């Protein structure tokens, strides 16, 4: 008489499939990589224009001596 | 003491591949739940001085259908070309000063695959003789998409050294402005290098067929060591290159600090990468580089050499 199945306590568990979390899709995207791209190339011409004018400074000494 | 300084080099790099070795599976080993190397080490620390001695005792047969003055002599390339690589490379200094360098790390990366090529050869056969030929290959197919990319950061630095680009760097970390490039720049060295997803090279290739396949560990015990050279140099290469740190020349001690901290982390996404996926089957390996991979990198260089143009941005040299 000591035997197993219980009178109650169940579930269950599920048979389903779903993980869809989105996801910041679907025009997000695009906008927020050319966004990062465009300060980039706004961060050149600051740096890369400034070390041109460093450049003729660095010749300029050249210059004033060698006669 | 320039003498003392290469030594100064070369011995302290070979620990750590041979302490790359070790960490190459207790990271691998986390992802699958699991300790590890429990009971050598204590930690695991002593493992690979134990697993060095006994390959050199364990006998170096040659097999009896082989060549002879070929089979021993791609070993001997293979360990050259895989150190004199970590010369021109500044950290901060470099230990040589060339004009025009960036250039020589293709002159060095191009005669890698003339061993493969021998030693696929110069052995034996069909399990190394033909499944040799199609890893040459892989290998010739990604310098043009490599090559092109790293010209493409090189009309945004300047010239040809490698102070040069140091200097571009000290307020951008240049993977914002060109990360398209920087993308392929990672799968091109991750297949190049001969490694876990585009691996028709080393063991999971057929998972029978590789150029290992007959190497007894006597001249086994460089190849995998000198492979385990490239994969820490082009790591090395390119945190130097889009990922620059700061330099100070007050204080060149804070500059290593936080230089070996970086690679080392590019370094664990090799392991990271085995880990996740699967393989290419030859076809598709090849199928994306002319198809896929080649017509924008085109495309990103016919835009980076406008740019400085119409931004009136020249960099200067
Ligand atoms: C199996 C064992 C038997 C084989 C043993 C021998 C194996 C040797 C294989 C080594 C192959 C490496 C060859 C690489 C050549 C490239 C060297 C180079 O270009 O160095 C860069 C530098 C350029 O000059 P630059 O940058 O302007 O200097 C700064 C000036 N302000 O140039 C310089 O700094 C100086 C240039 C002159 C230096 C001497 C010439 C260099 C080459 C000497 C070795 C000859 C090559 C041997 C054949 C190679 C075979 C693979
Ligand atoms: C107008 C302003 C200017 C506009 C600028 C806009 C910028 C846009 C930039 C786009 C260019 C950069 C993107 C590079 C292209 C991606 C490469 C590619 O095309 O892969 C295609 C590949 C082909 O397969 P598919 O087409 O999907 O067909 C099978 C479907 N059943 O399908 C694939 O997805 C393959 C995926 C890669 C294969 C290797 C995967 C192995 C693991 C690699 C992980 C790498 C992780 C990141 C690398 C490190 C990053 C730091």
């Amino acid at each position: 008489k000591q035997d197993m199945p219980p009178v109650g306590g169940y579930g269950p568990i599920d048979y389903k499939r779903n993980l869809p979390r989105r996801g910041l899709s679907g025009y997000s995207m695009f906008a927020v990589g050319i966004g990062a791209l465009l300060f980039g190339y706004w961060s050149m011409m600051k740096w890369n224009r400034e070390r041109r004018r460093l450049q003729i400074e660095d010749f300029e000494a050249r210059i004033a001596l060698m006669p | 003491m320039f003498m003392i300084n290469i030594l100064m080099l070369i011995i302290p790099i070979l620990l750590a591949v041979a302490f790359l070795t070790l960490v190459e599976r207790k990271v691998l080993g986390y992802m699958q739940l699991r300790k590890g190397p429990n009971v050598v080490g204590p930690y695991g620390l002593l493992q690979p001085i134990a697993d060095a001695i006994k390959l050199f005792i364990k006998e170096p047969l040659r097999p009896a259908t082989s060549s002879a003055s070929m089979f021993i002599l791609a070993p001997i390339m293979a360990l050259g070309l895989a150190l004199t690589m970590w010369i021109p490379l500044p950290m901060p200094y470099p230990l040589i000063n060339m004009n025009l360098g960036v250039l020589f790390m293709l002159a060095m990366s191009s005669l890698a695959v003339y061993s493969i090529l021998w030693s696929g050869w110069a052995s034996n056969s069909k399990y190394a003789l033909i499944g040799a030929l199609r890893a040459v290959a892989q290998t010739i197919s990604y310098e043009v998409t490599l090559a092109i990319i790293l010209l493409s950061v090189l009309l945004m630095s300047g010239s040809f050294t490698l102070s040069t680009l140091i200097t571009t760097q000290e307020q951008m970390w240049l993977i914002l402005p060109a990360w398209p490039l920087a993308m392929m720049w990672f799968i091109s060295t991750l297949a190049e290098t001969n490694r876990a997803p585009f691996d028709l090279t080393e063991g999971e290739s057929e998972l029978v067929s590789g150029f290992n396949v007959e190497y007894a560990a006597g001249p086994f015990a460089l190849f995998f060591m000198a492979e385990y050279a490239n994969i820490i140099m082009m790591n090395i290469f390119t945190a130097i290159l889009f990922l620059g740190t700061s330099h100070n020349p007050h204080m060149p001690e804070l500059y290593t600090i936080n230089f070996t901290i970086k690679s080392l982390l590019l370094t664990m996404s090799f392991l990271w990468i085995r880990a996740s996926y699967p393989r290419f089957r030859y076809d598709q390996l090849m199928h994306l580089l002319w198809k896929n991979f080649l017509p924008l990198t085109l495309a990103l260089c016919m835009w980076h050499v406008s740019l400085p143009i119409l931004t009136s941005g020249i960099p200067p040299q």
